[PDB]
């Protein structure tokens, strides 16, 4: 809700919340848990989640009775409030970590600059940011802003005057209009908290302030009013800071079509324009990528040469090896086409599925070129004599295998069902992979084979 | 020995003794580090242009890197070659004693009249029904200037005239201490002491800190420079 | 007792009537805060975020703390009930399910396709021994090496299923065509037969190792995730 | 009113381009927030020159006050934005005008200690002698901060 | 209770901050300080590092910085707890005939079932969504 | 080594007569030529 | 100081206990709260 908003006015948004999901969808919802005062953002009174609890999965058939759906549909709906911005959203795979989806920016406040001087600054990348939809999307603070506070003085003077302590003052206003927790008592024999405060009626207004007395030396009751003078400013509800300085969190992500490595380029350039002391550094989800992704090509160079090294003792040759590693496209041409075609995304289920794939499609094309080799080193056989032996041997077991993982997989890929999301990760890029990887293996090895023989005649 | 179960084993014991130890000395804060005797680096800070005295050097580093490196892996002990900046109120005992006032009336004005207050808030829950306005309450906080804690009124004599702080001490911004002095080929610096963290390796620790040191030097105010005057670190990975 | 706290004395007036709490305040037993205000379906509510313990067993924590629930229902008064908005182990226990599922399946459609092939009841049933025992010593390697059954290492093993599968059909098949081809007796048949794949099992192995291994040495949360699948896979293809 | 929030919003923020936009599709310029700050209060709080001119243009109240009857000359002259004040100033402000502490534009300037806008509200005939609740004139908060320049400047 | 947003950072958060040293294996540290007079400082490790030995570091140097904070924050108390660990279930506990308030509901389930239920075999941590009863002195001032 | 220390004797009697406070004398002698670490300020948007 | 056995496991004994929760390879959990004020909780764990 709006800067400044009630717990009052949040309730009748919750309520209007709740009423539409248990009207609307009354055949899909169970629960509704209307939490008003709270916010992953921020806290105060104009904040506020509703956790919406679902019936059993097969008691909603259908993409229709869906949590992508119901979200699609309730976003649209709550379109129409008016002074709140309600939308509804599904939980990440993992609770654990955060969204995992964009970059995670912090602002930092390297030389004093003040709370005002950094609101300045985060504002002007905002502004830069937005100048290109083309490389970042949703680029906006996960904070809180400033809002309206009431500053109260206290005249020194005055109070010393009238012979009334600033203590007093300081408690009677603390205590009244705060609440001061002053010590514990023991409620059915357990230890529970004692709390002093104003009645509500008595600290809600400006004008309320006046109705509170303070007794001075002398013994005469002086009211708030006689020693204090109060104005409207400007203050921040939640202040943030990361390593000691203070610090805004910036939220955001790549554009379609662009990776998040070059969306957090952007996003270093534009800071690198902002005022003398303002710095920035990546956090959460961005930190771990930068650490994870610079590991990545040492691990696949790794990866890469070991396998190599294996074949060429297996085969006894350093150019056969090459007859194996060139299957690695056929079953990941077949994983990409199943992944676009059904539109998934390249997730951690899809890039473990490629290796098993790979693994499978390599451990055919082991055994074709050991037979090819050992029929040619063994008996005598001729180069292409040996390869169509070979090939003829290992036609059935590998129909066998890729018939029945084939099948195996199927009821993962058509699931929709409890967390059939993984399941169809799993089981989309291995069926279309494994799918092209039987049928251009047993045509293509044998070519990779030959082609390798014949360019080195080496050994 | 695990140097962090030793750290923790000695804390437990020190904890029990810790309320029996004077208020003044609990205020200053108790520490428990494991770190080496020697000293792994000096890391010295200078001003080239030298438009910065050794106090205002000292005051940056405390205030601005120390605490950084200070929670840098490795890091066991971080020395303060100079002090951290302080409200310095220097007394006057001719000026206390002609407006009949002690050090005790200047502490006790200080307290009341630099002040963080926790003042609440307008239709701060539990609510009335009908409220529309919440707003936090700002009463009494921090003093920033050494002119706000000048303008601190101690009394209001008979006739009415007011008696400041500034009447009674000098005010200015001074180091907590002003035991620590240092220099660097005789010009005005600062630095910070590193000891090496028990088990820690020195040339990860070395690394880490010129790391951190790196993303402090950007935003370091005119003249300000980093320099090497004492490191153990470059004879082990030149020896090697 | 609230009757208490409201005849605490606070002043005794001239004429001797007596001041007490209650005559400037009510009072009353309520929250410490009054921040947060929680409904389900528009009634009063509160609950419990119930975490696991580390090393325990999702399924039988939920079952243990709806059974100690179930000792709670009659003490509760009127009015008050226990409801699940948030619970993981309905989500947990068809994954597990589904798994067992998909193992069984495997294990069905590869007794077909031996059979469709080979045609005969005994060389049918060596694959229906050996995978077992694979995935049943896959379990004993995930258990010593301190991970745990989630969904990441079910999935792991359901990913592997043609690796294990294959291992199976390819010994078996290779015997049946030598048998077929030379019409040597079962155990001269295997001796030759397992002669021409052994080399190439021991190298298939090492290869398979060199693909998934480095992928356990990434950093990080996706390293961490990565680490679940490359230890199950690596596990399950190195017993097969 | 609906666009009259997205005009408080752009005033605060400074967003010149969207109050042009605004003022065009007729934004209520006499809005205000639960505070009772209208878009000029807001404006002059943060310092905006371009706006207060365009808001003023769009038949702005330069004298409103908000709930606690500051106006926004007390906030331009508070927080020190010079040309802001001198605008306010030729568009009629009241330089005299006291809120419910009896708080005056020349109070607040003399206290944070702006020379420039001290002068050019007693150019525009500001009271140096208008005492606040407390009886302190500007003079009076000159001296007790120690103001040797301000206490000058403040000689009736 | 009763701190606004700066008052927090001013006098808690940054003083907590600043005695935040010598902790083995941190990776960065973020705050924030909000106006219900909330703070909270979340310090992230190296991954490989042991959880129990990381709190008790921080828990350690936080007890030391203790003596610097206000009266009413060292009364009320400052908690060290594992952050990154996610729930297993909620248990929600709700009244349908409406004779109980939310703060009746949470006071019995903090007298009569939260223990039990932390003595449950498996479970590892019990987090109550609510607060237990206090003593509220509303007072008048009128009457005052 | 040991060095030159200057000791000062508190005469109760005489300040139970004049009525004077020994808190008082012992904090005007301790912040005086000791200092006194009163409470805490904010320097440009740091606690010291 | 001072507190009763009754006094003394209410505010302290069962404070401490009621946060004696998820600690890894607890056996049992033995207290006894006293008329000096006194109070002593001592977990037992599992061997190794
Ligand atoms: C039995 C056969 C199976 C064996 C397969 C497993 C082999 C063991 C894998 C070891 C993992 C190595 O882990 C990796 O090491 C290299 C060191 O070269 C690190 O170093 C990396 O840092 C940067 C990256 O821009 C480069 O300067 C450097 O060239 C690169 O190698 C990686 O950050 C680390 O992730
Ligand atoms: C293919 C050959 C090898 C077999 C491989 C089997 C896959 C490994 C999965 C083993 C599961 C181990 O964990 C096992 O799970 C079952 C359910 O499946 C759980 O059983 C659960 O059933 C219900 C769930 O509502 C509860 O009433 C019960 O208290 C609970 O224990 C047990 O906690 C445990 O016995
Ligand atoms: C040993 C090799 C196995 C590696 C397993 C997968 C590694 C994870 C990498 C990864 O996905 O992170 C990058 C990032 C994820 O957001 O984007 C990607 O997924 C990009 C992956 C690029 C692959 C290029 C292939 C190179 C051929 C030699
Ligand atoms: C790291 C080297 C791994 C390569 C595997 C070599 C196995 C082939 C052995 C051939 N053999 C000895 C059975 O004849």
């Amino acid at each position: 809700l709006p800067a400044g908003a009630t717990q009052e006015r949040t309730q009748k948004v919750l309520n209007e919340v709740t009423h539409y999901y248990l009207t609307k969808e009354k055949n899909n919802v169970e629960s509704v848990f209307a939490v008003n005062g709270f916010g992953f953002a921020g806290r105060g009174q104009n904040t506020g989640i509703a956790f919406v609890s679902l019936k059993d999965w097969a008691d909603r058939p259908g993409e229709e009775n869906k949590v992508e759906a119901i979200t699609m549909r309730a976003t649209r709906a709550f379109s129409q409030i008016k002074d709140a911005m309600v939308f509804a959203f599904n939980l990440p795979a993992i609770v654990e970590l955060g969204t995992a989806t964009g970059f995670d920016f912090e602002l930092i406040d390297q030389a004093g600059l003040g709370h005002e001087k950094l609101t300045q600054a985060r504002n002007q990348l905002l502004a830069e940011a937005a100048k290109h939809p083309d490389m970042l999307t949703s680029v906006r603070p996960n904070g809180l802003e400033d809002t309206p506070q009431f500053k109260i003085d206290i005249d020194q003077e005055k109070a010393q005057a009238l012979g009334v302590s600033i203590n007093d003052i300081n408690t009677t206003l603390g205590a009244a209009w705060g609440g001061s927790y002053v010590n514990d008592f023991i409620d059915r024999g357990r230890v529970k908290k004692v709390y002093v405060m104003s009645e509500a009626k008595y600290r809600m207004l400006p004008d309320d302030i006046g109705d509170w007395y303070v007794r001075a030396a002398d013994g005469q009751m002086v009211p708030f009013s006689a020693f204090s003078s109060s104005r409207w400013e400007y203050g921040s509800p939640r202040l943030e800071r990361y390593n000691g300085l203070p610090s805004m969190e910036i939220l955001g992500q790549a554009a379609p079509g662009k990776s998040t490595g070059e969306a957090m380029e952007l996003m270093e350039q534009l800071a690198s324009k902002l005022p003398t002391g303002v710095g920035y550094d990546w956090t959460g989800m961005s930190y771990q990528e930068r650490l994870s992704g610079n590991q990545a090509p040492s691990l696949y160079a790794i990866s890469l040469i070991v396998v190599f090294l294996c074949l060429a003792a297996l085969y006894e040759s350093w150019s056969i090896p090459f007859s194996v590693m060139l299957v690695v496209p056929l079953g990941v041409i077949g994983a990409l086409l199943a992944a676009t075609f059904r539109g998934l995304t390249n997730d951690v289920y899809f890039q473990v599925g490629l290796l098993t794939t790979i693994g499978l499609s390599a451990k055919n094309a082991i055994l074709i070129v050991e037979f090819a080799k050992d029929l040619m080193d063994k008996e005598g056989k001729g180069l292409i004599e040996a390869t169509l032996d070979a090939v003829r041997m290992r036609l059935r077991p590998i129909l066998m295998t890729s018939l029945a993982f084939i099948l195996g997989v199927m009821p993962l890929v058509i699931s929709t069902g409890a967390g059939s999301g993984a399941q169809n990760a799993v089981g989309t890029g291995v069926m279309g992979g494994m799918v092209t990887a039987t049928v251009l293996a047993i045509f293509f090895v044998p070519v990779f084979f030959v082609v390798v023989r014949r360019r080195f005649s080496r050994k | 020995t695990d140097a962090d179960i030793a750290q923790v084993q000695v804390q437990n014991k020190l904890q029990l003794a810790m309320p029996l130890l004077p208020q003044e000395v609990q205020q200053q804060g108790v520490s428990v580090e494991k770190s080496s005797s020697s000293f792994l680096m000096v890391v010295g800070v200078i001003n080239t242009d030298g438009t910065m005295t050794q106090e205002d050097i000292s005051d940056y580093v405390a205030a601005n890197m120390k605490d950084a490196i200070s929670r840098t892996s490795g890091v066991g002990d971080v020395q303060l070659f100079g002090s951290q900046y302080a409200m310095r109120i220097w007394m006057n005992p001719n000026e206390l004693n002609k407006f009949q006032l002690t050090p005790v009336d200047v502490i006790t004005a200080i307290k009341a009249q630099n002040a963080q207050v926790a003042a609440g808030q307008l239709g701060g829950t539990p609510p009335v029904k009908g409220q529309q306005l919440n707003a936090s309450i700002i009463a009494q906080t921090r003093l920033t200037s050494t002119e706000e804690f000048g303008k601190i009124l101690l009394k209001v004599n008979q006739d009415g005239s007011r008696v400041l702080l500034r009447d009674v001490a000098k005010i200015e911004l001074g180091g907590e201490n002003y035991d620590i002095i240092a220099e660097f080929n005789g010009q005005p610096a600062s630095g910070l002491g590193i000891k090496l963290a028990t088990g820690a390796n020195a040339l990860d620790t070395a690394a880490a800190i010129r790391a951190e040191l790196a993303k402090m030097e950007p935003f370091f105010p005119s003249g300000l420079k980093i320099v090497y005057p004492y490191d153990t670190t470059p004879f082990v990975k030149i020896s090697i | 007792s609230t009757e208490e706290f409201g005849k605490i004395l606070l002043k005794v007036n001239q004429d001797g009537s007596r001041v007490l709490l209650r005559d400037v305040a009510k009072i009353e037993l309520g929250g410490e805060n009054y921040d947060i205000i929680a409904e389900f379906n528009g009634q009063p509510a509160s609950g419990l975020g119930i975490k696991l313990a580390t090393g325990a067993n999702a399924l039988d924590t939920a079952a243990a703390i709806r059974a100690e629930l179930a000792k709670m229902e009659p003490f509760f008064p009127s009015g008050l009930k226990i409801v699940y908005p948030y619970d993981t182990t309905p989500f947990v226990k068809i994954s597990i399910h589904e798994v067992v599922k998909t193992l069984v399946e495997a294990i069905i459609l590869v007794f077909l396709v031996m059979y469709l092939f080979l045609q005969n009841f005994r060389a049918t049933l060596i694959p229906t021994i050996a995978v077992p025992v694979v995935l049943l010593g896959t379990f004993a390697v995930l258990a010593a090496f301190g991970f745990s059954i989630n969904t990441l290492t079910m999935f792991g093993m359901v990913l592997a299923i043609g690796l294990l599968v294959d291992d199976a059909i390819v010994v078996v098949e290779n015997v049946e065509r030598v048998m077929a081809e030379e019409g040597l007796p079962p155990k001269e048949a295997t001796r030759k037969s397992m002669g021409q794949i052994q080399g190439a099992l021991v190298g298939i192995a090492m290869v398979l190792s060199a693909v998934f291994v480095p992928m356990a040495f990434f950093g990080g949360s996706t390293g961490a995730i990565y680490r679940q699948f490359s230890i199950t896979i690596v596990s399950a293809m190195a017993l097969s | 009113s609906d666009l009259g929030k997205k005009l408080l919003e752009a005033a605060r923020a400074g967003r010149d381009d969207e109050v042009r936009i605004l003022m065009a599709n007729g934004a209520d310029v006499n809005a205000a927030d639960v505070v009772g700050w209208t878009p000029l209060h807001l404006a002059a709080y943060w310092g905006h020159l371009e706006i207060v001119e365009v808001l003023l243009k769009n038949g702005a109240d330069v004298n409103a006050y908000d709930t606690l009857g500051s106006t926004p000359l007390h906030l331009a002259a508070h927080f020190g934005h010079l040309e802001i004040v001198e605008v306010l100033l030729k568009n009629g402000a009241d330089v005299n005008a006291k809120d419910d502490n009896g708080i005056t534009p020349l109070h607040l300037a003399a206290n944070r200690g702006h020379l420039e806008i001290v002068e050019v509200l007693l150019k525009y005939g500001a009271d140096v002698n208008a005492q606040d609740k407390f009886g302190k004139t500007a003079f009076d908060i000159s001296i007790n901060n120690g103001n040797e320049d301000l206490a000058e400047i403040l000689q009736k | 209770p009763g701190a606004d947003a700066k008052t927090v950072q001013d006098t808690v958060t940054q003083v907590i901050e600043q005695n935040m040293n010598g902790i083995d294996n941190l990776m960065y540290m973020s705050s924030n300080s909000d106006s219900t007079g909330t703070v909270q400082i979340t310090l992230t490790f190296e991954s490989g590092t042991d959880a129990d030995i990381a709190q008790v570091q921080v828990q350690n140097k936080l007890q030391l910085a203790m003596p610097l904070l206000p009266q009413e924050v060292q009364q009320q108390g400052v908690s060290v707890e594992k952050s990154s660990s996610s729930f297993l279930m909620v248990v929600g506990v709700i009244n349908t005939d409406g004779t109980m308030t939310q703060e009746d509901i949470s006071d019995y389930v903090a007298a009569n079932m939260k223990d039990a239920i932390s003595r449950t075999s498996g479970v590892g941590d019990v987090q109550l969504f609510g607060s237990q009863y206090a003593m509220r002195i509303w007072m008048n001032p009128n009457e005052l």
